[PDB]
């Protein structure tokens, strides 16, 4: 009554009851300016006087949820893209600097159509062999076997025996490839590679 | 802060404790080092397999 | 990160809600706010900065209001006024780790230390209980009830039970809180008590009456042990008067006057 | 500003330092006492050809039971061998290649392996799958990992770039210390076979130790004119051997803080890239980035021989636990058991 | 009395009516600590005196029916996370281990889309080829086969004649991901390697 507590709040015509520090949690919020009583902004029901707020209800929900507990949680059905706007409306950047990143995991995501597979040649002796598929990592998959002529022991019992070429799914898109520059990394590059 | 030079100033106090510390380590005689490593390894030197020959069917790789 | 400004202006509510409760207004605050407020002030990865804080301010609120009443009240009823002011906290402190249920359910296990109630029982026992001034001024007058009941008197015993509840439960790692302040000086007086006694009823009367004053004197240390005292306690007690009384004085029992054993 | 002051004590305290190692600057006994006979020649002879290998071999270590040798590749695969039988106990490809440290657990149950990704990952051998599963990844070292060691089944230091070997709780995953001493990035380690004073090359030339209790830097230590390749701890936890890109080895001793020895030819040039003790730590075994590796002995400083073989350099070597032998990862792909 | 025997709870301006009982079912929740009237819980919806609590009354739904029966209840729609949030405001531990390991589970089948896969590598002459091939194991699927000159019996319808590479899918969580070892089956282990 004489003071607002726990504040009624009129999003898209539906009822959203909260304490105003929930609002007032950060600086930013177009909803932190709700918050403070001046006559600039007098919008609300003739009922209850919750504040009318022309916004949507359902992408309000997650904002709401990040205010009270500083998390954006939005339900597997609402696009990230309508909380996103619905954000940028209520103006708030570092929840909107998560936003984004969520929304670079699924493009990126979307963008592992050209999985970039790592590829690595392991080699055994055909005796070796059994064990080495049978005790090949957990998470890569076996790809090719390959059996070479040999010239130590005649052409097989040996190590080159067997070139086991195998992979593993890399999810580099949302990953990102690991390059920068390190000084002594550069020189032992360098070294190796001729 | 910048006007510190980036505080680097901290950088001088750990190089500073560093060599504090380096002084108050007691530094026992060079010879006297040297004799004891040597003491260690003759209490050594006559079971390293690399300078006392294994027996031909001792080494785990003739057997 | 940079969440410094809302984070005081947090904590500073946040504390004041505590001395408020500690200073028993609860009709000017709600425990879902706190517990929320609490909550979220966790949630900024704070919570080893509120485990001191808390600490520290129930500290405060004990020595600066608690310790010195009792100091104030040595010579009225000192017993009594400690222990009100140890059930006060208690349920503040009840209501407080309501409100901060988090850094003690999550907190506290991610830093292996004590839980919140364990800090507030740990500082109540130390800058108030195990205080000086306070911890002396509680064991002899214990131990002068204790006796003047043992001379013959009726005195507070629920206040003496009240005694050692206190020293038990502020007891943290078990016994030896109640160990060293009370049972230990309770031990050796009783044990003094019981020596000279059994040399005074010895020396005064026959073996059968003395038989008969040492298993009323059992009985009666029962009557302490369960009246006034803790129930752990009634069985170093009674070995006491086993020793005191009966082992040291074996053979000297057997001969006495016209009712000694031969006799 | 006050730099000047800061310098100026820095200064003052670092020359006390080297008149304190001029006071302790005395003739040192070893060579002193070369009426010793040395080490003699040693025909050295390789018994193993572990050529499964077919990158680059950057990093071998060998583990504790002196039978298994855990030696990883430039192209990214870790090969855990048998000695004794040139049996791939394992092959684990590496979820990133460029791998520059393999570290074996105390107790065998885990690997550690770290390169430009980066992050030292720790291999759990031991699964009842039988299948090799990553246990964690140490990531944070901003700087490329270096070199690596156990100090336990759930505790272990990377000796990283950027400057740094924080120390690793494995189950946890967090840097628990952090370790900032070398101003040149750090490239190599050794740990007392106390296992409370890490000693940590960087390429400042500057072989500062540490003290694994508490993070600070025990004592520093200089004299190689360049980058410190490969430390190789003496078998007492009290002196460490060290190489350099150039063609000298120098031993220090923690109490003397200072070189006690020191070990080069003019012949060779190229840069000493590993070093290792024998089981008594009489020879110190040297790993050139010529095509073939030494052994000098320690307390003569005289040329022990020579592991003349590869058609590589040498990039790695590790004598057993036991001393019962010694590897030498190269780079032509070949580790060879030398006994 | 002041005691109901149903006690209305106001989740983000949400009535939720249930049973104390229902609520009072652990003494760790939230909401246990309001059941018990105590100076401490003064803030009530005036309304109709229900207690408001600025949390949603979306992940309510879920909390509310493990309280009252015991077991949680995930729509395919509602996050996870932000139910498992909101049990963590309400303070039950033990519904945390079951919205974790579910939370989990998905999160590892989606993000190991590509499954722990196990792989075998039989050996057979050509002959009994045929044999194994068709009589392959429900669930296996044939990776690779490669021809090796037999060492014995000329270089044909020999068992080192031909290696059949196969393998099959796991589900990683969903079957469980624990490894126990016991000292037993460490030697067991430590003999079968060497």
């Amino acid at each position: 009554g004489s003071v607002s507590k726990w504040v009624r709040l009129n999003v898209g015509g539906t009822y959203f009851l909260t304490t105003r520090q929930t609002l007032c949690r950060d600086p930013k919020s177009f909803l932190y300016r709700l918050c403070q009583a001046d006559p600039d902004l007098d919008s609300d029901k003739d009922e209850t006087g919750a504040y009318l707020i022309d916004r949507d209800p359902t992408y309000f929900g997650p904002v709401l949820n990040y205010l009270r507990h500083g998390k954006l949680v939005i339900n597997k059905d609402l696009a990230e893209e309508g909380v996103l706007e619905e954000a940028e409306f209520y103006n708030i950047t570092s929840l909107i600097k998560l936003v984004k990143d969520k929304i670079r995991e699924r493009d990126s995501k979307t963008s592992q159509v050209p999985v970039k597979h790592v590829y690595r040649v392991l080699q055994c002796q055909e005796e070796e062999l059994t064990q080495m598929v049978s005790t090949m990592s957990d998470g890569w998959k076996f790809e090719q076997l390959v059996s070479i002529g040999s010239s130590y022991n005649y052409g097989n019992e040996d190590q080159a025996e067997f070139l086991c070429v195998v992979s593993k799914e890399l999810h580099n898109t949302p990953y990102g490839t690991a390059s920068e520059p390190s000084e002594k990394a550069k020189i032992l590059q360098e070294r190796g590679s001729r | 802060m910048a006007s510190n030079n980036t505080a680097s100033i901290a950088q001088a106090r750990k190089l500073v404790e560093q060599l504090k510390m380096e002084a108050n380590i007691d530094r026992i005689k060079v010879s006297k080092a040297a004799a004891d490593l040597m003491a260690y390894c003759e209490a050594h030197a006559k079971e390293d397999p690399l300078l006392t020959p294994v027996p031909a069917s001792e080494n785990p790789f003739r057997e | 990160t940079m969440d410094e400004k809302y984070v005081n202006s947090i904590w500073d509510l946040l504390k004041n809600a505590i001395q408020e409760i500690q200073r028993k207004n609860n009709s000017g605050l709600s425990f879902e706010e706190l517990y929320r407020n609490a909550y979220t002030m966790v949630l900024h990865k704070h919570g080893e900065k509120l485990y001191t804080g808390l600490r520290e301010v129930v500290t405060e609120h004990l020595i600066n209001k608690v310790r010195e009443d009792v100091l104030n009240s040595l010579n009225n009823n000192f017993l009594q006024t400690l222990n009100q002011a140890w059930n006060d906290h208690q349920t503040a402190m009840v209501m407080i780790r309501d409100i901060l249920m988090y850094m003690d359910r999550v907190y506290v296990q991610q830093n292996n230390v004590e839980n919140v109630y364990n800090l507030g029982l740990i500082i109540f026992r130390d800058q108030v209980v195990r205080y000086g001034c306070i911890r002396d001024h509680l064991r002899q007058t214990l131990l002068d009830m204790i006796a003047r009941e043992r001379k013959g008197e009726v005195v507070d015993r629920g206040a003496i039970r009240n005694a050692c509840q206190m020293l038990m439960i502020l007891g943290l790692e078990g016994r030896s809180v109640y160990e060293e302040d009370f049972e230990a000086p309770f031990l050796e007086m009783s044990a003094e008590f019981f020596q000279m006694e059994s040399q005074k009823f010895l020396a005064e009367n026959s073996a059968s009456v003395y038989i008969k004053k040492v298993e009323a004197r059992i009985n009666e240390e029962i009557e302490r042990v369960m009246h006034c005292l803790d129930k752990s306690t009634e069985e170093p007690i009674v070995k006491v008067v086993e020793r005191e009384l009966i082992s040291k004085h074996m053979k000297t029992i057997v001969e006495m006057e016209n009712s000694g054993l031969v006799h | 500003s006050e730099l000047d002051q800061l310098r100026q004590e820095a200064e003052q305290l670092k020359n006390q330092i080297r008149d304190a190692r001029k006071a302790c600057a005395d003739a040192t006994l070893s060579q002193i006492t070369n009426n010793i006979d040395p080490v003699g020649r040693i025909q050295m002879r390789t018994r193993r050809t572990l050529r499964g290998h077919l990158a680059k071999i950057y990093a071998m270590h060998w583990g504790t039971d002196s039978r298994l040798l855990v030696s990883a590749s430039q192209d990214g695969k870790l090969i855990i061998w048998d000695s004794y039988t040139t049996n791939k106990v394992h092959a684990i490809p590496l979820r990133s290649s460029w791998v520059m440290t393999c570290a074996y657990a105390p107790s065998g149950n885990y690997v550690a392996c770290g390169g430009l990704d980066n992050i030292c990952s720790i291999y759990n051998l031991k699964t009842r799958e039988g299948n090799v599963r990553v246990s964690r990844e140490l990531a944070g070292h901003t700087g490329y990992l270096s070199c690596c060691r156990f100090l336990d089944d759930n505790q272990i230091v990377t000796s990283s770039g950027d400057t740094t070997c924080a120390l690793w709780d494995i189950e946890t995953g967090q840097q628990t210390t952090t370790f900032t001493g070398h101003t040149g990035d750090v490239m190599s380690l050794s740990l007392a076979p106390d296992t409370r004073l890490f000693v940590s090359g960087a390429c400042d030339a500057s072989a500062k130790l540490w003290d694994v209790r508490e993070g600070m830097c025990r004592q520093t230590f200089t004299g190689h004119e360049s980058d410190i390749n490969a430390i190789c701890f003496f078998p007492n936890g009290n002196a460490f051997a060290t190489g350099s890109d150039d063609a000298t080895c120098r031993l220090f001793d923690l109490r003397a803080d200072q070189e006690l020895m020191t070990y080069s030819h003019d012949n060779i040039i190229c840069g000493i890239t590993s070093v290792s003790f024998s089981k008594s730590g009489r020879l110190l075994l040297a790993g050139y980035d010529d095509f073939n590796c030494n052994v000098w002995d320690a307390l003569k400083a005289d040329r022990a021989g020579v592991l003349a073989g590869h058609d590589n350099r040498v990039s790695c070597l590790g004598v057993t636990d036991d001393g019962m032998a010694v590897a030498t990862g190269s780079w032509d792909s070949f580790l060879k058991i030398w006994n």
